[PDB]
RNA sequence: GGCCGCUCCAGAAGAGGGCCCCCUUGCCCGUUAUCGGGGGCUAGGCUCGAUGUCGGCC
């Protein structure tokens, strides 16, 4: 019956700002103790913010202080969390959390529920849809009757991109792996599929790469030397 | 002088019905404020253990932990399939709450080498003045794996990233993906590009290459 | 010198306090809040006090 739903996280650029909240149902906010956490990509979990609602009370990690702000409105059972200044180090998956309050405890407990999470990203990257080259299947890089062919997603922003292959006809051995932050702030990333190599004369294989930040849908065929 | 707790392994591997035990250490003494998370890709925590060694509502009872010292153990007796995750223990001892760097549960199978694959940068790509080579390691485990990349027999360094699949459902192994970005002037400089693959599950490493043209 | 005082000065000065360790909060306690007891360490850094090597008045 407990739920926390974030919202307000997106896309914006160093010194800007963003406004996190956290909607909560199937328990009273008075009746907790709210936390911000945050985990960065491939990350751990690291505190933000905490704040108990009934009494007003806040407390911050020394690397947001001045910077991000936590707040409670018991007439919405919602929390949230101003964040000005943001640093491109701040982008992460902010969670919040209740504690739930016990008048026989003496003091605040475990993160005994999480929200699902709301991304931020700070960059001062610009929007942009990728380059899609083919990954061209070799005549010299067979495995077995077994040929790997694929295509490189280069050079977008922001994540993320979808990718399928045939129209999602082909499914079976494919692998789209996670993308990479370039030095440049834009990502990358492959898909690659294996396939019989008595296949590469009769079947056309065609990537259909999809970046709705940008309104770019590529589709490109793959082919050998 | 913030509280850190520091978990280890890293990471685990493990089969159905076995009992697995996870580490954390605080840097110092945190009576019993303890608390044990697990966490799937991509969603939320869920709290398992509190106060070291109590059992939330709800979470089944193969879960359980213990302190020794500053030692913080969590044990799963008899692990099931939908325990492969990442668990992550924490302090409220004292603020600021400090989390460790998490232990991911992994499945266990048997060892499997990787097929490895080069692909030349697309001659599209050669006019818009970058090469990126990219080099697949496919359907292998465990998932410790090294790739070397070799231009004519020159060792590279801080030019090449890597991206690795999750284990797959259906046969629990990994794939790695290894891009190595070169400037087109560079690219034109040399002629013979590898890529040296090691792997628990390789004799002797696998080298796939090319001649630029040729 | 007498009387008064601690605003300045001293550390020549105690107590609070602080840090660490044990006890699953364990005499009584506990801000919607992390204690208490036991142990070890801590002095001039804060409060309060005391003092003179201080100050005020006659």
């Amino acid at each position: 019956e407990v739920q926390l739903v974030e919202s307000g996280g997106g896309l914006v650029q160093p010194g800007g700002s963003l406004r996190l909240s956290c909607a909560a149902s199937g328990f009273s906010l008075s009746s907790s103790s709210m936390h911000w956490v945050r985990q960065a990509p491939g990350k751990g979990l690291e505190w933000v913010a905490s704040i108990s609602p009934y009494s007003g009370s806040t407390s911050y990690a020394d690397s947001v202080k001045g910077r991000f702000t936590i707040s409670a409105d018991t007439s919405k059972n919602t929390a949230y969390l101003q964040m000005n200044s943001l640093r491109a180090e701040d982008t992460a998956v902010y969670y919040c959390a209740r504690t739930k309050y016990h008048y026989k405890n003496y003091y605040w407990w475990a993160l005994d529920y999480w929200g699902q999470g709301t991304l931020v990203t700070v960059s001062s990257a610009s929007t942009k849809g990728p380059s899609v080259f083919p990954l061209a299947p070799s005549s010299k890089s067979t495995s077995g009757g077994t040929a790997a062919l694929g295509c490189l997603v280069k050079d977008y922003f922001p994540e993320p991109v979808t990718v399928s292959w045939n129209s999602g006809a082909l499914t079976s051995g494919v692998h789209t792996f996670p993308a990479v932050l370039q030095s440049s702030g834009l990502y990358s990333l492959s898909s690659v599929v294996t396939v019989p190599s008595s296949s590469l004369g009769t079947q056309t294989y065609i990537c259909n790469v999809n970046h709705k930040p940008s309104n770019t849908k590529v589709d490109k065929k793959v082919e050998p030397k | 002088s913030d509280i850190q707790m520091t978990q280890s392994p890293s990471s685990l591997s493990a089969s159905v019905g076995d009992r697995v035990t996870i580490t954390c250490r605080a840097s110092q003494s945190v009576y019993y404020s303890v608390a044990w998370y697990q966490q799937k890709p991509g969603k939320a925590p869920k709290l398992l253990i509190y106060s070291a060694s109590y059992l939330y509502s709800g979470v089944p009872s193969r879960f359980s932990g213990s302190r020794s010292g500053t030692d913080f153990t969590l044990t799963i007796s008899s692990l099931q399939p939908e325990d492969f995750a990442t668990y992550y223990c924490q302090q409220y001892r004292r603020r600021p709450i400090t989390f460790g760097q998490g232990t991911k549960v992994e499945i266990k199978r048997t060892v499997a080498a990787p097929s490895v694959f080069i692909f030349p940068p697309s001659d599209e790509q050669l006019k818009s003045g970058t090469a990126s080579v990219v080099c697949l390691l496919n359907n292998f485990y465990p998932r410790e794996a090294k790739v070397q990349w070799k231009v004519d027999n020159a060792l590279q360094s801080g030019n090449s990233q890597e991206s690795v699949t999750e284990q797959d459902s259906k046969d629990s192994t990994y794939s790695l993906s290894s891009t190595l970005t070169l400037s087109k002037a560079d690219y034109e400089k040399h002629k013979v590009y590898a890529c040296e693959v090691t792997h628990q599950g390789l004799s002797s490493p696998v080298t796939k290459s090319f001649n630029r043209g040729e």
